[PDB]
């Protein structure tokens, strides 16, 4: 009931990382699309403009993105390896309650 | 110290004088005046990097009222946008100021030891162009 | 004299983009430019417009005398339209391809 305790918390940490990822990704994406929305806009309209740097905050937010896609699927597997090893040693404990 | 030689020797050689300079250098003190210079520059470009994207985040403001998408790092500009756009209308001539006052210190930093470096200029100027102080101080020291 | 009334609106204005009309009818109101191509309306709050295309142009009138209501209209260096602000519906969006300076 103690060094069962402490992979239960090592489990939940992943569980609560995972979620501020994805809350971060939630952000990144919403940033993506308002930038190429504007970029569409610019695109539809006839008359010239400058892209005043709106391609570099839209390559910006894409490197974000892309980051973070990959820390979540880091934080995937993390997740999945320590749930496998809490799955064993639950199955420790039920054995051990049950002797 | 090198206008002051300068301007003394003109003014001897008005009033026929003659007389006898005699210099000294402390090899630190270039150093001290680049660390000096370095806040200045540092500021001047980031207010360029900022108020380059000022108006495109402006154009994102307007729309959906900036409630949950915009990043803290430009949210940070998107208030003080119109202190970085009214301080950008005077940068350009502290920075020609200061490219100016950076080559007259390595020409006559390099005039005392009795050399002729008026040549070495633009390759100066490319590195302030990208303005990497270590490599700065490098090409102070070793040419 | 002292200003007999006085307001902040929070969209820049574009300096020679600004009309008043009464586009209720009875009731005069704002139009006037603002980045991002959107043109804002200011009743007596403040409704906007998507142009979605940098205005160069803007002003209001009475178009149909038949009817009593003016119309805004909304220039751009490739378009111009006219707009019944009240019952929304294009009066003419006609392509200049000349400009509207």
């Amino acid at each position: 009931l103690e060094e069962y305790f402490e992979l239960i918390d090592h489990h939940f940490e992943l569980r609560i990382n995972g979620e501020k990822l994805e809350e971060l990704l939630s952000e990144r994406a919403v940033q993506f699309r308002a930038i190429q929305r504007r970029l569409l806009t610019r695109f539809k309209d006839k008359t010239p403009a400058p892209l005043q740097h709106l391609d570099t905050l839209l390559d910006g937010t894409y490197k974000q993105v892309i980051a973070l896609a990959d820390a979540v699927e880091e934080n995937q597997d993390n997740l999945f390896q320590s749930f496998t090893r809490l799955k064993s040693a639950t199955h420790l404990v039920i054995l051990l309650i049950g002797l | 110290i090198s206008i002051l030689k300068d301007v003394l020797s003109k003014e001897a050689t008005k009033r026929k004088i003659n007389l006898n300079i005699s210099y000294e250098i402390n090899e630190v003190s270039v150093k001290h005046t680049l660390k000096l210079i370095h806040p200045k520059l540092e500021y001047q470009l980031l207010l360029a990097k900022k108020v380059q994207l000022i108006d495109a985040l402006k154009e994102l403001q307007v729309h959906e009222g900036n409630t949950n998408f915009l990043i803290p790092e430009y949210r940070c500009i998107l208030e003080e946008a119109d202190h970085l756009q009214e301080e950008y209308k005077k940068q350009p001539a502290h920075l020609e100021r200061l490219y100016g006052m950076i080559t007259d210190l390595f020409i006559d930093k390099f005039k005392f030891k009795g050399t002729n470096v008026k040549t070495k200029v633009p390759l100066l100027l490319e590195i302030l162009d990208s303005y990497d102080q270590n490599a700065l101080i490098a090409f102070f020291d070793a040419a | 004299l002292q200003p007999v009334f006085t307001l902040k609106l929070r969209h820049k204005i574009s300096p020679r983009m600004v009309a008043v009309g009464r586009y209720d009818g009875t009731h005069p109101c704002l139009a006037a430019a603002t980045q991002a191509g959107k043109v804002f309306i200011h009743n007596p709050d403040v409704s906007l417009l998507n142009i979605n295309q940098t205005v160069s142009c803007l002003t209001a009138g009475v178009l149909n005398p038949e009817l009593g209501y003016d119309a805004l209209l909304v220039g751009t260096q490739t378009n111009l339209l006219a707009y019944d602000v009240y019952n929304n519906s294009d009066l003419f969006y006609r392509e200049v391809a000349d400009g509207a300076s």
